[PDB]
């Protein structure tokens, strides 16, 4: 046995999600794409392009960029352990020169 | 059998879950869309000059 | 019918490549602190050697 | 009031100029950038340091 | 039921967030855009002093 | 002013408004003529039920597409972000924190680029230059180490 529903309650839960359903936030979020999107479809197009383009290439160098970073880390440990020194130079040479 | 459909599709949708991502994504694109999109262009611009 | 068909496509490439863009921006987003101070004092140091 | 035909219209037809044909493209993107960023992030103790 | 929960999840406090992601891309981009003749100078001419 | 025709209710006896009320200025004078730019007239219902036929038709199932383009793209969305809400959260955070930490030392990154920009516009073309100063570097510290002491 069961019954089906009414117009009242059919209205009354299209009426709870309207009114609890941040429905107000529709428009203006859709008035927000209708600004990034205004004369600008064929931009977004290309720049899409290119950003895959742009991210093949930078992928193409991830070893590298590896690479430079282990270097850079090496480099600047070798410096911050002697960071002292460093002190001691800039404190000293100036003058002398 | 119409209300029964309307009924079916209604109890799907939450408003509190509906509310907060509604919310969500107009707190996110609220004065910035006009901005967002001569962002995609100056990036377009960007990559062309950098590629 | 775009969007779905964007969406079918795109959907099995997706979640590898949010893990990657959240595992590298928590890398920098941890230390914004760093990253700031780092980039002022860069900034000092640049000016220097760009004045000169 | 959301159902306005101007914005509708609009959005539409630059959603079909945007995404028409670029599943391939939005693809190499992601795998692209899924391997960048993890090769990053597997020196995260490095770019700490 | 489960796109919603799915977007609700994503997108559950995420405005602020979302918001300032959204203008730091903008700023970021514009000012990129801006100087980006600096940038195509050190690319250009920044390998020769390095590789010397 | 504009005048208006509405039909107040399913079923009623329809009425001209003089939409906007007045507050002030220029009155409208005996014997003015309205034209059609600013005059309106109520919906109908058969327009309303051709509006959702044509609706119902033109976005609805066919034989080609039967769940229709909006059943089509739920089914979609809810298929390719199954189990995605949480990496996207974390990933919309973690973006969102990297980037604002990076536009708030926008200035000073962009400041930085300017000075090695015309660091390296003044230094790149002495490259060779600088090769040789450092072999003669080399050379003439050699010149005073020929021996330990």
């Amino acid at each position: 046995s069961s019954a089906y529903p009414t117009i009242e309650r059919t209205l009354a839960g299209i009426s709870g999600i309207l009114t609890g359903g941040g429905i107000p936030n529709i428009e203006v979020i859709q008035t927000e794409v209708f600004n990034i999107l205004n004369g600008r479809a064929d931009q977004i197009r290309e720049f899409l392009n290119q950003l895959d383009t742009f991210t093949d290439e930078l992928n193409q160098q991830r070893e590298e960029i590896t690479r430079a970073i282990d270097s850079t880390n090496r480099l600047l440990n070798i410096v911050s352990q002697r960071n002292d020194t460093l002190d001691r130079v800039l404190t000293e040479f100036p003058p002398l020169i | 059998t119409l209300f029964e459909t309307i009924t079916a599709i209604s109890e799907q949708v939450d408003p509190i879950k509906l509310n907060e991502t509604l919310t969500a994504a107009a707190q996110a694109l609220d004065g910035l869309g006009d901005k967002f999109g001569r962002s995609i262009v100056d990036g377009n611009a960007i990559l062309a000059d950098v590629n | 019918n775009v969007l779905s068909e964007t969406v079918d496509q795109t959907s099995p490439h997706l979640s590898a490549a949010l893990d990657g863009v959240a595992r590298f921006s928590e890398t920098i987003g941890k230390r914004d602190e760093d990253v700031k101070k780092l980039l002022a004092s860069a900034n000092k140091v640049a000016t220097v050697l760009g004045d000169r | 009031r959301s159902l306005e035909p101007e914005k509708v219209n609009t959005i539409a037809t630059s959603l079909i100029t945007i995404f028409q044909g670029q599943g391939g493209t939005i693809n190499d993107i992601l795998d692209q950038t899924a391997q960048l960023t993890a090769s990053l992030a597997d020196r995260d103790q490095a770019i700490g340091e | 039921g489960t796109l919603l929960d799915e977007a609700a999840t994503a997108f559950g406090g995420l405005g602020p967030s979302l918001q300032r992601l959204v203008d730091s891309t903008q700023a970021i981009a514009g000012d990129f855009r801006a100087n980006i003749d600096p940038v195509n100078d050190i690319i250009e001419n920044s390998g020769p002093i390095i590789d010397s | 002013a504009t005048a208006s025709i509405l039909n107040p209710s399913l079923v009623a006896s329809r009425v001209i408004q003089l939409s906007p009320p007045y507050t002030g200025g220029p009155t409208l004078r005996d014997g003015a003529v309205l034209d059609v730019d600013r005059t309106q007239v109520p919906i109908e219902y058969d327009e309303v039920r051709n509006q959702v036929t044509r609706l119902l038709a033109d976005l609805g199932p066919t034989p080609e597409q039967p769940k229709g383009p909006f059943g089509d793209i739920i089914e979609s969305f809810a298929d390719g972000f199954a189990g995605k809400g949480e990496q996207l959260n974390r990933t919309l955070r973690g973006l969102s924190d990297a980037l604002t930490a990076l536009n708030e030392g926008r200035g000073d990154f962009f400041a930085v680029v300017k000075s090695l920009a015309l660091f390296v516009n003044a230094l790149h073309r002495s490259d060779q230059q600088f090769v040789a100063l450092n072999n003669d570097l080399a050379q003439f510290t050699n010149s005073f180490t020929n021996t330990d002491q």
